[PDB]
Parts: structure tokens; C-alpha cells; sequence
């Protein structure tokens, strides 16, 4: 099963606008629907946006969100959650 | 012919502070 | 003597001391002489008042002044140690202070000091066993023209001679307080032989106005 | 612009009005001699050593105090200036005692250096020197006042930086004496720094006295872990031993000072120290063994167990590398009960958003704030340098401070809004009088000490504080680039653990008692052997044998913060790394190395073999942990508040009491502090 | 024009200096105080400052700084803060006793001076700082102040001028240093009498952080008479920049020590013979004189036969009319012992704040104590001189100058005596 989601994004870069607006839009409705699942939003300057997902016995799978849009980020989050 | 400043021959130890307290009424409101 | 405090049975942070009610009225009068706030300015007059009430400034007296004026106690310790008219050790009933600076020494203050110490059977800086007299050496006390000169408490006895000093010490020893001022027959600061200046009537209220 | 032109030996330099002659000379490069002047303190002008000659002027000015004027030519190598310096040095040295061999300011003495450079080479003073009497000023500071030069840096520091008003100058003339008129004790959380500011050796440290000379010591640059401030420090080492701890200038954190605990707790590192692997608690008493044996037993137990039956606790002095190593190990075992000793509300957004648990305004923004609300905290005894910054702002940039907690002496005037957690709702709804100040405030702050969060109503407290913060933002109309909500931490590893995702609070451990506990420097005593099953097999992994070590089926000695290169994040989110000063004592090994070796001995092997690979793992987990000395900003506190609103809890009516209510409680907090001897002396002196 | 002295009693400002006329308001009005004060006040501050300037009055305290110029620094447009006029009645200079008489025999002169000077400076109050020793003089001063308050001359609207003025009397304790401007301000503020750094100057930040002007008792007390009788009348006396009448305290070895008032620039011989009777044992039995107070260096009989009591004249003679406290010594005196006592005075009175004076006045005291006995050696006179020059220009306050100058005067005019005493000591 899934144990974590870790969303890394840039504080203010063109390639992280989709992720940044995804947080503002859908983050609340996701943390209020999967209350027991951590969703660690960690930002760092000049970082490459990348979603991190850790499953059962310490198996972590990564994707990319650079230059992706809000709906694409939401689709990726839904796919990892399902 | 005769010395006039004799009133200080009777001042007690509290004369200064008594005079200051008396002037406290005349003193104008502080800033 | 010393600028560090060591507690003893007397002069202890708990040794009794407090202003009388009339002294509290005087304290209010003193404090109201400075702008709002800025009341720490009264530390000097208030501490002098405490000394006038007691006779010397015990650590309890310093702490009480600091508390009533709302200043850190170190701000009062600094003042008490810095200024020389503040007595941090008990002083005799009459505090004799013989001026010794050059203008008086030239007019023989040494003889006055010698006669005083010989009469009181003490050395400069010591208290009489009766706790009645304390002899110290002080710098200029103003009135350098009436030299040699001494101060007993708040009075000036000046133009002194050995006979005069031992006589005004006899009066204090017994009773009564000798009248202050020069004892040389000249009232004060004037030329001894005779006036050489303001020897004619002063002029009217409007003399010489533009 | 509004800049004036001045000449330093003819070298034109641009300086704004108000710049002093000393600062103009510094801009050019010349370093005028000085004693009494300090950059962080008020100018005094006592020593007169900084006298310099202004061209076509009669007398010499005091460079430290004289404001420069247009067209002035400052001659620094002139005959008049050099003769003034020689005379001033002669006067300084006239009454000085010949104590150089037995003086702790051996090779660090500014009087020595400036006598060699700017003074004369002989003495014509043919009299008897004065001799002041020494005074007892507590167990931490030794007073050899005969060396004092009456510079008054100590007095100024105590009056301004520490706000204690205990030291002063008594008497006058050549008999002037610096100290407490009475037999006071100079006890404060910042008392030690007087030792640094004393230019001569009049004030020195009792624990360090006579031990070594400056030219011998090797100066390493590391970070303090006695609190969440992260005070940059310099560790002085001589032949593989810590000689003393000194401050390191960091304008954004330290500012040259360090707390008394940070300074004087280094003694603990040399006592009650775990120095060898130790096992066999089931057979009776703990007995020494070897790494390959203790790790074999640990690996056997780990292989036997799995799932939530295994759990870990991180507490106090732990490093991000060890935390991530342990997290990866337990995850590979399929466990997630890796907790930390200090609680944090995890009901709202919890640790999902970094803005929910960081001093978002940073330490240095206090000077930019207008109003400060200290909620249920005692800044003086937790984050003493944060309290120092608050006092600096209050003293200089007119600041206002209010406290919603127990009334304690913070060293500055503040409004006591009461010690009830319902005042938060009162302020939020506008029923309290403090809203009047909050109205005209422009740059508010609402600090919330974690000590308050560690109550059983911490969730309610945090929800209330955030809900008040939202209304403060809307009414005050503060920009989006000014963060008001802050949380002040008191544990070094709390922020790093939260970033790595450790579950705050040890609640899941009690919910599902594990069959194998993994204590990693967990001396807080939150979980005892009474909890857990009847044969839990606890594993202690730390440097000191304190509360945790006795309860254990195996001890694995780790390294202290002075012996390992470790990443520590402070309360404001800044990531900093220490440097290896000493080497681990005996068979002790780095904590992340021990974890990785245990992994490899077990079936599960971790994918790092070097510090840099562990750092890359940290980058993968939380990117900000590897950007050193850089404070990444944060966002979505609107989202944090949105999620907090939905939390349904009520603030218990109990008073908001700080755990450290008096100075006596400041000196014992960590394992090192509890094992320190000097801290015990300080505790006894305060209690007396 | 030339040849000064023989001031007529018509022109003496202090007409009760000797105390044989009533000093209370009743006698002060008879002698001419508080006359046309309302007119003087309503003539404005600019007119008063102009009168003081054109009079040429120079600060009667230690250093002589033009009074009009010094008081004009507070005539600047209001900054919204109160302005104060602090009167420096801490007569601490050894040999000086003139302020004592001005305060105990003519307090109303000082009080009206406070009023007019406060109007000129724009001040609202005027704290008088008087020694703690001068208890009876402070008591007389407050009796006079209360008389003024009760007569309406001060308070709500002074003399009907509509100007609000208050006179506060503040007593210090034992401290010669508290006569210094900034030290006096600090003492009033309640802290230790330790001089501040300059700049900022008192006229910019003063007592309680507001503008202030420290003035001598004589300087403030002369002002009402200057205003009434015209600045030109005051300028009539004296040479040029040294204008006015001065109170002289002739003390030491003189037949009739006295406090007298005389024309500025009166010859020293005339001052010592006409009023004080003459140096004990005749003019020939004269060794040296200290024209100023104690901070002024000596002048030997050779230089004092023709010196003129003036700022410029004594500066030319290498001394300075500090406070005009003539101290006379008559040959029989032990000159080095007397100067050693003066240096001991400065050692006792130094505040101790700043290193030059703190650590160098004690050095000079020790060396001078050795010199009095001859224990030192002739090569040490130049060491003492060099120490004096090191101390002179490097102190925060002028007390360092005052401690250095007497030693320089001794080393400059009586070096052979020092060498003779050292030789006699070495002969044992
Ligand atoms: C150590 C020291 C002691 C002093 N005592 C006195 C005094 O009794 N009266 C006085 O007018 N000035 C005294 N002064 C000088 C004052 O600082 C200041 O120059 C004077 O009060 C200004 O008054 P004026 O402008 O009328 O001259 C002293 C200065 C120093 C440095
Ligand atoms: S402070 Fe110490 S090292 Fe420096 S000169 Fe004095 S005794 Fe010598
Ligand atoms: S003890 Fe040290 S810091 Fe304090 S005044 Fe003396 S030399 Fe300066
Ligand atoms: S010169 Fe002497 S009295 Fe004046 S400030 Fe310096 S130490 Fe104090
Ligand atoms: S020298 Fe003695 S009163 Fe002045
Ligand atoms: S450094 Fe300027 S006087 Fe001390």
C-alpha cells in the first residue's frame, strides 16, 4: 500500500506554477479526504518539481511535474493515490 | 554697621526640604 | 574607606529602616520637581533625606530608596559610593570636617587639625568613644577667604584659631550649639581692617536705567 | 545621495552623515586601536586609546565617538596620534599587574597586542601599583579585578544586551571599582559573554582556568545543539580534547553571543559517556561486547520482527543523517511508528506544511516587527538568544511585547494579557483590549512556544492561535511577504525530524506497543519499560548513559555533536552542519554509520555508504535539508488555517505555565546538561 | 581707556556683597532688583541676547566663553521639547568663594537673572545646582525663591509678562567634578556625576535629553543689571574682549583676605594692596600667586608685578583668569608642598571615568609627594612634565587640564627649588 506522498516544488519558478496552484486548489480537499495519509509539501529554491511516493516495504517511486499544469498534476496525484 | 544675614542661625536640618514642600504648591505643572 | 559592602549584624539587608510619614510627604515634594517619569533624578535628594533621618546610609536604607524611586539598587549604590557627603558607616553626633586644601593650609589648617585631634583624643578619621565626634579631612568647602575653616554638620565655623576651635568644641561637648560664622570679629568675607568698597548707601531702584 | 566626503590620510572615502571617525578609518582599512569601544554596545569613550589627529586641528579627537565632518582629513600615522596612543598605553599599563604568565588572556590579550604595536617598549612608572580585592560573582565567572582597565564593556553588556542591571562602577578616581557593591551573584542565561567582552583578563571562566594557551588550541567551527536556535560556535581543541566553547559571529542568529548553557555544558561530554558496545540485559547485567556481536543480536531481533511491532524514538540531540537512516531502516522493515519525544499537534495540517511549525519570521525579523505576542512560552530560558534579539528590538526600534502566559521576568517591559488560553479566542473575537494595539500594529508576530504545545490541549492551543492569526492578518492588512505566525522550538532535532516526517509525539507507541523499541538518544523518559510488552528488547543508540540507557537489551555507543559531522536544523528552518572537533571516545561510531552497519548485517542493506550519499538521501526526502545557512521561505498558511478550522477541540481552562519558570531550571535540560558538573554547581548556587 | 581699577560704588553690580543690607525681597527692591523686569521680559529674547552680546560679558565660571554667543545657541526655533536653564552654583574650585556670597546675600539677583536668562533662551524652568555643603546658602536661596513666588514675580505669569517660569533648587553632594556642564547635568538626572561625551552639546541634548544651557551664578546674576543699565555701560569697564566687573577672592598669605568686586583688568598689585592690605610681610615677601583658582598655573613675583587681571593678559602670562581666585604665597611657604596638595585635591576629585586623568593624576600625585621630600632624582622633572602633557589634551573633561596645569607652572617657574631639594635629600 501507499505510505507517503512527498511533493517537492520550487518557491517561485516557471516550471512549478502548476504544482503551486494545485496546492492552493486541491490540497485541502485531498488532506480532508485521506486524513491518515501524510502529504509532505516541502519547498526549496531552484528545485526540480518531483512527486515522491513511498509504498510498503520501503519502495519509493518518483514522477516529474516540471512545466506541468494544474490538471496534469492533479491527474498524477490521483493516479498515485489509486 | 550690623550683619543682617542672621536667619540661617536657626535653620534646622529639615529647613531646605520644608521650603521645597511649601514651593510645591506654586510649582507649575510638569511637562 | 571602602567601596565594597560586607554584611554584619549592623548594616544588614534586613536592618530596620523606613521613612516617616512626613518624610514621605517630603519625598513626594522632591519627586514632583522633575518631569513625568524621570523620577530617578530624585535619588540624590531622597538619599540625602534618608541620611538626614538616620545618620548614615545602611544597605537597607539604600535598598529602600531604590525601591521607593523604582530604580535598580545598583543605581543607588553607585550614587552612594560616588558622592562623599553620603555616610556609609555610622558617624558621630557632630561630624567635624577640617578643610585642608592649599588656601587653608597656607592659613594654618594644620594647627587646627592638630588641636582638634589632640583635644578629642582621636586620629583623623576616627570616632570619639562617646560616639559624639568624628574628625575627617575635606577638600575646599568654599569660603577660602575665612580660612582656616571647619564644618560641623551643616554649619561653617571659619576664621578659626586653636583657641576658637577648642572653645566651640567645648560648647558642643557640654551643651548648646555655637553660633556659626567667622570668629575673628569680621562678619563674613569682608576685609578685616575695614570696608574698602561698598562703603556708601546703595542707589535707588531706578538708578542708571537706559 | 546624502553622503559626505572625508579624507583618511588623503584617501577620499564616501560616508553617510553620522558615521564616526573610527568607522571611516575602518572603511578605508585602518583599524584604530581601541579597548572600550564595541560594535554591539553603546559608545563610551573612556579608554581614550582611539585618539587620532584631524588635520589642521589643535587637539586630537576620540575616533570611536567623534562624528565625522565634511572635508576632514584623518591622519592616523601622525606624530600627534602616535604619541597620544603611546601615552594612553603607558597610563593603562601603569597600574596593571604583572600577571601575564598566570593570566588566562595569554596570547589573546588585546592589551599585549596593542602594547607591542602602538605602545612604548619600556616603563618609567617608579611607584607602587594599586591592588583591588577580588569578589565572588558566582560559579561561572572568576573575577581577578586587579587586571581591570575600567573599560566598562561588561557593565554595558549587562545593562543593554542582557538587561540585568547588576554590574556597575562604584567609587571614583583611581579607586573606582567595577562590580556588584553587594555580594550578588551574576547569574543569567547570557552571563558568560562578559568573559569574551572583557578585553583584559579581569573576568575569566572558572571551569577553563589555567587549562591551556590560545596558540595551542585548534579552532573548529560547529553548531550548538543545546536549543533550537542553532548558535554558531567555535570549539577549541587541544590534543583530541575540548578545551572550551566560544561564540562565532552570525549576524542572523548568534550576533557574537551564546547562552551560558551552550558555553559551559561541554564538561558533560567527559562524563557518564558510553564508550563501547554493551549487551546482555536479559541474562542479568549489561556487559561489554563487540560491534559485530551486538549488531548481530540487534539484526536477529529485527529480522524476527516486522510491521508496527518495531518502533523508534528520536530525542533531543540527534542529527538528520541518523534520523533518515533509521527511517529508511524501519520502512524497509515495513514500520512507520518512528516517533519523536516532543509532541506537536498533528490534527490539522500537522507536519504536511513547513509553515505550520517554523519560526517563519526568522530570528532577524523581530527587529522588523512592530508587536510581539508571546503565547505560553518563556523565551529567556528557551531560545535565550531569541530573547536577546527581542530585547534589542525593544530597546532600539520601539517595540511592544505582550505575554499570554505566566508572568515571568523577560528582561524587558511587556504586557501580561493573562495566563488563560481563552484570551486567544477573546483576541480573535475582539473582546480583549490588546486588539487596540493590534489595530495600529503594522508588522505583528505571534510566537507560540512548543512548551505550550506539549500540553494535552496542544491541538486546541495551536488551532486557536492560527485562527487568531488569520483575523490579525485580515484586520491589520499585512502584506503576503510578512509571516506573522511563528512557533519557537526548544529541541535541536525537532525541526529536522518533522521535515523528515517523523511522527511527532510518542502517541502511536502507546496505541500499538511495539515488540522492539529503538531508542535513538531518547533520554526524555517519555516511554518506560512499564509500557511495552513484557519482553520488548529495547535498543539504545546514543552517547550518554542517562534515563534511556539503563532500560535496554543492548547499547550501541554513538558520537556526540562535537565528534561527528551532522546536519541540524534550527527553529527557523535554517539547515546547518557541524564539523568534527574531537574523535569519538573509544569504540563509538557515527550514528548513521551504526544504522547502516546494522542494516547490512541484517538482510536489508541501505543504499548509502558515505556521508555524501546519506546527504543525497536527505535531498531526496526533504530538499531544504541540504541547503546550508539558507532559509527557504514557505507558503500555504492559508491552507494550514483552513484545515485547522475543521479541528474540533476546546482549550482546557488550566493556566498556561512555562516548564522553565525560573533560572534554576535553565541549567538542566539535555543529557549533556544533566551529566555536566558545572551545570550542577550553577543549579546549586541558584537554589541557594 | 587705559589704567583700570578704582571702580566706583555707583557701578558695582553686587551692592550687598558684605551682607549688611537686608537680603530678602524687602531690601532687594530697595537696592534696585526686580525693577522694570516686566518691560525687560516683554522686550523679547532677541533684544536681551543682543544686550548680552554687546556687553561683552564672558563666562564667569572656569573658562571665559562669550555669554551672549553661548546663550544664543538656545535661541533656535522650537523643536517641541522643553528648554531648561541650569545654574552652576557648585563652587568647587579651591580658592573660590564668590558664588557663596552672591547666593547668601543677594539671592534675588540670581533669581531675576534666572528669569531673564530663561526668557532669552526660551526655557520653561531653571534648576539651580548648589553644593551640598552650602546648606545655609541653599536655604536662603529658597527663602528668596518663595518670596518671589508669593509676590508673583515667578510662576504662572512672571511679573505679568505672561511668561511661565519656575525656579527649582537642587542640592548636590560632595563632588568637585559636578561643576562640569555635562557632569552637573548627569547629577541633576540622578546618575553619577561623570561628564558626557561632546558632541552632542548641552544646547542640543541636555538635562532630561532636552536643550540646556549651563551658566555660572555670577554670569546669570549679572544679566538683569546688564539689561537695565545697558550693555554699553557694562562694556565701558575693562580693556576690550575683557569687559565687565569681576568678583575677586584674595586669599592665602595676605593681610586681609576678602571677597571684593573690581574693574576687569585691574592690576594684580593694585588688587592685592588696595583691598587685601598687601601680601604678608610686605610686597617683597611674595613668592608666587595663582591668579585663577587651582586649575591655573603659578605666576612668580617677577611676572605678577605688572600682570593685569584679564583673560587675555593672563593667557599672555601663561596662566588664565579662571575664577579670579587670587591665592597669595609669601616666600616662607613651601611652594612644592602647596602644589602637591593641589594635585592631591585633583586626585581625590577626579571622577575616574577616563584613563588619562584616572591613571595619571594619581601618578602625578605620587611623583609630587616624592618631590616634596626630594626622594626622586633630577631626571624625573622632565618625566613629570611629559606626563602632564600626555594628560592635558586627551581627557574627556577639562579636569585633566586643571590637574596638568599647576604642575607645569611649578616645573616652569620653580625648577631650581626642586633641584635644590633633591640635592639636599641626596646629601643624606
Ligand atoms: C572639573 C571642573 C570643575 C568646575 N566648576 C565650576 C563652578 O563652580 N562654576 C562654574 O560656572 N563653572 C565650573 N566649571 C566649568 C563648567 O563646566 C562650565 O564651564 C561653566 O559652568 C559655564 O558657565 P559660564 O558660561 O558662565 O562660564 C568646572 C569645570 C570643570 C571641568
Ligand atoms: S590582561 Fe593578562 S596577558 Fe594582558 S597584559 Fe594584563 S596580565 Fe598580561
Ligand atoms: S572587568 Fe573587564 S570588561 Fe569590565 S570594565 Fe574591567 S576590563 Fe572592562
Ligand atoms: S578627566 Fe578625570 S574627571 Fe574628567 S572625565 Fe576623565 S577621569 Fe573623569
Ligand atoms: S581651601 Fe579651605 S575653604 Fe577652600
Ligand atoms: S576606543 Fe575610543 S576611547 Fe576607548
Amino acid at each position: 500500500g501507499l505510505r507517503e506522498i512527498r511533493v517537492h516544488l520550487c518557491q517561485r519558478s516557471p516550471g512549478s506554477q502548476g504544482v503551486r496552484d494545485f496546492i492552493v486548489q486541491r490540497y485541502v480537499e485531498l488532506k480532508k479526504a485521506h486524513p491518515n495519509l501524510p502529504i509532505l509539501i516541502r519547498e526549496c529554491s531552484e528545485v526540480q518539481p518531483k512527486l515522491w511516493a513511498r509504498y510498503a516495504f520501503g519502495q519509493e517511486k518518483t514522477v516529474s511535474l516540471n512545466n506541468l499544469s494544474a490538471d496534469e498534476v492533479t491527474r498524477a496525484m490521483q493516479n498515485v493515490l489509486s | 554697621t550690623t550683619y543682617k544675614n542672621l536667619q540661617h542661625h536657626d535653620y534646622n536640618t529639615y529647613t531646605f526640604l520644608d521650603l521645597n514642600l511649601d514651593l510645591s504648591k506654586f510649582r507649575l505643572p510638569q511637562p | 574607606a571602602l567601596f565594597v559592602h560586607r554584611d554584619t549584624p549592623e548594616n544588614n539587608p534586613d536592618t530596620p529602616f523606613d521613612f516617616t510619614p512626613e518624610n514621605y510627604k517630603r519625598i513626594e515634594a522632591i519627586v514632583k520637581n522633575y518631569p513625568e517619569g524621570h523620577q530617578a533624578a530624585a535619588v540624590l535628594p531622597v538619599l540625602d533625606l534618608a541620611q538626614r533621618q538616620n545618620g548614615w546610609l545602611p544597605i537597607s536604607a539604600m535598598n529602600k530608596v531604590a525601591e521607593v524611586l523604582q530604580v535598580p539598587p545598583m543605581r543607588v549604590y553607585e550614587v552612594a559610593t560616588f558622592y562623599t557627603m553620603y555616610n556609609r558607616k555610622p558617624v558621630g553626633k557632630y561630624h567635624i570636617q577640617v578643610c585642608t586644601t592649599t588656601p587653608c593650609m597656607l592659613r594654618d589648617s594644620d594647627s587646627i587639625l592638630e588641636t582638634l585631634q589632640r583635644k578629642l583624643g582621636i586620629k583623623v578619621g576616627e570616632t570619639t568613644p562617646d560616639k559624639l565626634f568624628t574628625l575627617i579631612e575635606v577638600e575646599c568647602l568654599g569660603a577660602c577667604v575665612n580660612a582656616p575653616m571647619v564644618q560641623i554638620n551643616d554649619n561653617y565655623y571659619e576664621d578659626l584659631t586653636p583657641k576658637d576651635i577648642e572653645e566651640i568644641i567645648d560648647e558642643l561637648k557640654a551643651g548648646k550649639v555655637p553660633k556659626p560664622g567667622p570668629r575673628s570679629g569680621r562678619f563674613c568675607c569682608e576685609p578685616a581692617g575695614g570696608l574698602t568698597s561698598l562703603t556708601e548707601p546703595p542707589k535707588g531702584p531706578g538708578f542708571g536705567v537706559q | 545621495s546624502n553622503l559626505i566626503e572625508v579624507f583618511v590620510d588623503g584617501q577620499s572615502v564616501m560616508v553617510e552623515p553620522g558615521t564616526t571617525v573610527l568607522q571611516a578609518c575602518e572603511k578605508v582599512g585602518m583599524q584604530i586601536p581601541r579597548f572600550c569601544y564595541h560594535e554591539r554596545l553603546s559608545v563610551a569613550g573612556n579608554c581614550r586609546m582611539c585618539l587620532v589627529e584631524i588635520e589642521k586641528a589643535p587637539k586630537v579627537v576620540a575616533a570611536c565617538a567623534m562624528p565625522v565632518m565634511k572635508g576632514w582629513n584623518i591622519l592616523t600615522n601622525s606624530e600627534k596620534s602616535k604619541k597620544a596612543r603611546e601615552g594612553v598605553m603607558e597610563f593603562l599599563l601603569a597600574n596593571h599587574p604583572l600577571d601575564c604568565p598566570i593570566c588566562d588572556q595569554g596570547g589573546e590579550c588585546d592589551l599585549q597586542d596593542q602594547s607591542m604595536m602602538f605602545g612604548s617598549d619600556r616603563s618609567r612608572f617608579l611607584e607602587g601599583k594599586r591592588a583591588v580585592e577580588d569578589k565572588n560573582i558566582g560559579p561561572l565567572v572568576k573575577t581577578i579585578m586587579t587586571r581591570c582597565i575600567q573599560c566598562t564593556r561588561c557593565i554595558r553588556f549587562a545593562s543593554e544586551i542582557a538587561g540585568v542591571d547588576d554590574l556597575g562602577t562604584t567609587g571614583r578616581g583611581n579607586d573606582m571599582q567595577v562590580g556588584t557593591y553587594i555580594e550578588k551573584m551574576f547569574m543569567s542565561e547570557l552571563s558568560g559573554n562578559v568573559i569574551d567582552i572583557c578585553p583584559v583578563g579581569a573576568l575569566t571562566s572558572k571551569p577553563y582556568a589555567f587549562t591551556a594557551r590560545p596558540w595551542e588550541t585548534r579552532k573548529t567551527e560547529s553548531i550548538d545543539v543545546m536549543d533550537a536556535v542553532g548558535s554558531n560556535i567555535v570549539v577549541s581543541t587541544r590534543t583530541g580534547e575540548v578545551m572550551r566553547i566560544l561564540p562565532r559571529m552570525h549576524e542572523d542568529i548568534n550576533e557574537e553571543w551564546i547562552s551560558d548553557k551552550t558555553r559551559f555544558a561541554y564538561d558533560g561530554l567527559k562524563r557518564q559517556r558510553l564508550t563501547e558496545p554493551m549487551v546482555r540485559n536479559e541474562k542479568g547485567l549489561l556487559t561489554y561486547t563487540s560491534w559485530e556481536d551486538a549488531l548481530s543480536r540487534v539484526a536477529g531481533m529485527l529480522q524476527n520482527f516486522e510491521g508496527n511491532a518495531v518502533a523508534a524514538i528520536a530525542g533531543g540531540l540527534v542529527d538528520a543523517e541518523a534520523l533518515v537512516a533509521l527511517k529508511d531502516l524501519l520502512n524497509k522493515v515495513d514500520s512507520d511508528n518512528l516517533c519523536t519525544e516532543e509532541i506537536f499537534p498533528t490534527e490539522g495540517a500537522g507536519t504536511d506544511l513547513r509553515s505550520n511549525y517554523l519560526l517563519n519570521t526568522t530570528i532577524a525579523g523581530v527587529e522588523e516587527a512592530d508587536v510581539v505576542l508571546l503565547v505560553g512560552t518563556n523565551p529567556r530560558f528557551e531560545a535565550p538568544l531569541f530573547n536577546a534579539r527581542i530585547r534589542k528590538s525593544w530597546l532600539h526600534n520601539d517595540l511592544k511585547v505582550a505575554l499570554i502566559g505566566s508572568p515571568v521576568d523577560l528582561t524587558y517591559r511587556y504586557d501580561h494579557l493573562g495566563d488563560s488560553p481563552k484570551i486567544l479566542q477573546d483576541i480573535a473575537s475582539g473582546r480583549h483590549s490588546f486588539c487596540e494595539v493590534l489595530k495600529d500594529a503594522k508588522k505583528p508576530m505571534v510566537v507560540l512556544g512548543s512548551s505550550a504545545l506539549q500540553r494535552d490541549d496542544g491541538a486546541a492551543i495551536l488551532v486557536a492561535v492560527s485562527n487568531m492569526v488569520q483575523k490579525i492578518r485580515v484586520t491589520t492588512g499585512v502584506a503576503a511577504e510578512w509571516k506573522v505566525m511563528n512557533i519557537l522550538h526548544r529541541i535541536a532535532s525537532q525541526v529536522a525530524a518533522l521535515d523528515l516526517g517523523y511522527k511527532p509525539g510518542v502517541e502511536a507507541i502507546r496505541k500499538n506497543p511495539p515488540k522492539m523499541l529503538f531508542l535513538l538518544g531518547a533520554d526524555g523518559g517519555c516511554i518506560t519499560r512499564q509500557d511495552l510488552p513484557k519482553d520488548c528488547f529495547i535498543v539504545y543508540q546514543g552517547h550518554h548513559g542517562d534515563v534511556g540507557a539503563p532500560m535496554a537489551d543492548v547499547i550501541l555507543p554513538g558520537a556526540a555533536y562535537t565528534e561527528k559531522s551532522a546536519t541540524y536544523v534550527n527553529t527557523e528552518g535554517r539547515a546547518q552542519q557541524t564539523k568534527v572537533a574531537v574523535t569519538p571516545p573509544g569504540l563509538a561510531r557515527e550514528d548513521w554509520k551504526i544504522i547502516r552497519a546494522l542494516s547490512e548485517i541484517a538482510g536489508i542493506t541501505l543504499p548509502y555508504d558515505t556521508l555524501d550519499q546519506v546527504r543525497n538521501r536527505l535531498e531526496e526526502v526533504s530538499p531544504n535539508l541540504v541547503r546550508y545557512d539558507d532559509i527557504e521561505e514557505t507558503n500555504y498558511f492559508q491552507q494550514a488555517s483552513e484545515l485547522a478550522k475543521l479541528v474540533n477541540q476546546e482549550v482546557l481552562a488550566d493556566p498556561l505555565v512555562p516548564p522553565q519558570l525560573t533560572i534554576k531550571d535553565f541549567y538542566m535540560t539535555d543529557s549533556i546538561s544533566r551529566a555536566s558538573q558545572t551545570m550542577a554547581k550553577c543549579v546549586k548556587a541558584v537554589t541557594e | 581707556k587705559t589704567s583700570f581699577g578704582s571702580l566706583k560704588d555707583e557701578d558695582r553690580i553686587f551692592t550687598n556683597l558684605y551682607g549688611r543690607h537686608d537680603w530678602r525681597l524687602k531690601g532687594a527692591l530697595r537696592r534696585g532688583d526686580w525693577y522694570k523686569t516686566k518691560e525687560i521680559l516683554l522686550k523679547g529674547p532677541d533684544w536681551i541676547l543682543g544686550e548680552m552680546k554687546t556687553s561683552g560679558l564672558r563666562g564667569r565660571g572656569g573658562a571665559g566663553f562669550p555669554t551672549g554667543l553661548k546663550w544664543s545657541f538656545m535661541n533656535k526655533p522650537s523643536d517641541g521639547r522643553p528648554k531648561y536653564l541650569v545654574v552652576n552654583a557648585d563652587e568647587g574650585e579651591p580658592g573660590t568663594c564668590k558664588d557663596r556670597e552672591i547666593m547668601r546675600h543677594d539671592p534675588h539677583k540670581l533669581v531675576e537673572g534666572c528669569l531673564v536668562g530663561g526668557r532669552a533662551m526660551g526655557a520653561r524652568a531653571a534648576y539651580i545646582y548648589i553644593r551640598g555643603e552650602f546648606y545655609n546658602e541653599a536655604s536662603n536661596l529658597q527663602v528668596a525663591i518663595r518670596e518671589a513666588y508669593e509676590a508673583g514675580l515667578i510662576g504662572k505669569n512672571a511679573c505679568g509678562s505672561d511668561y511661565d517660569f519656575d525656579v527649582f533648587v537642587v542640592r548636590g553632594a560632595g563632588a568637585y567634578i559636578c561643576g562640569e556642564e555635562t557632569a552637573l547635568i548627569e547629577s541633576i538626572e540622578g546618575k553619577q556625576g561623570k561628564p558626557r561625551l561632546k558632541p552632542p552639546f548641552p544646547a542640543d541634548v541636555g538635562v532630561f535629553g532636552c536643550p540646556t544651557t549651563v551658566a555660572n551664578v555670577e554670569t546669570v546674576a549679572v544679566s538683569p543689571t546688564i539689561c537695565r543699565r545697558g550693555g554699553t555701560w557694562f562694556a565701558g569697564f575693562g580693556r576690550e574682549r575683557n569687559s565687565g566687573t569681576k568678583l575677586f577672592n584674595i586669599s592665602g598669605h595676605v593681610n586681609h583676605p576678602c571677597t571684593v568686586e573690581e574693574e576687569m583688568s585691574v592690576p594684580l598689585k593694585e588688587l592685592i594692596e588696595k583691598h587685601a592690605g598687601g601680601v604678608t610681610g610686605g610686597w617683597d615677601n611674595l613668592l608666587a600667586v595663582i591668579p585663577g583658582g587651582s586649575s591655573t598655573p603659578l605666576i612668580p613675583k617677577s611676572v605678577c608685578e605688572t600682570v593685569l587681571m584679564d583673560f587675555d593678559a593672563l593667557v599672555q602670562a601663561q596662566t588664565g583668569l579662571g575664577t579670579a581666585a587670587v591665592i597669595v604665597m609669601d616666600r616662607s611657604t613651601d611652594i612644592v608642598k602647596a602644589i602637591a596638595r593641589l594635585i592631591e585635591f585633583y586626585k581625590h576629585e577626579s571622577c575616574g571615568q577616563c584613563t588619562p586623568c584616572r591613571e595619571g593624576v594619581d601618578w602625578m600625585n605620587k611623583v609630587m609627594a616624592r618631590f616634596v621630600k626630594g626622594d626622586a632624582r633630577p631626571a624625573e622633572i622632565d618625566s613629570l612634565w611629559e606626563i602632564s602633557k600626555q594628560i592635558e589634551g586627551h581627557t574627556i573633561c577639562a579636569l585633566g587640564d586643571g590637574a596638568a596645569w599647576p604642575v607645569q607652572g611649578l616645573i616652569r617657574h620653580f625648577r631650581p627649588e626642586l633641584e635644590d631639594r633633591m640635592q639636599r635629600f641626596a646629601q643624606q
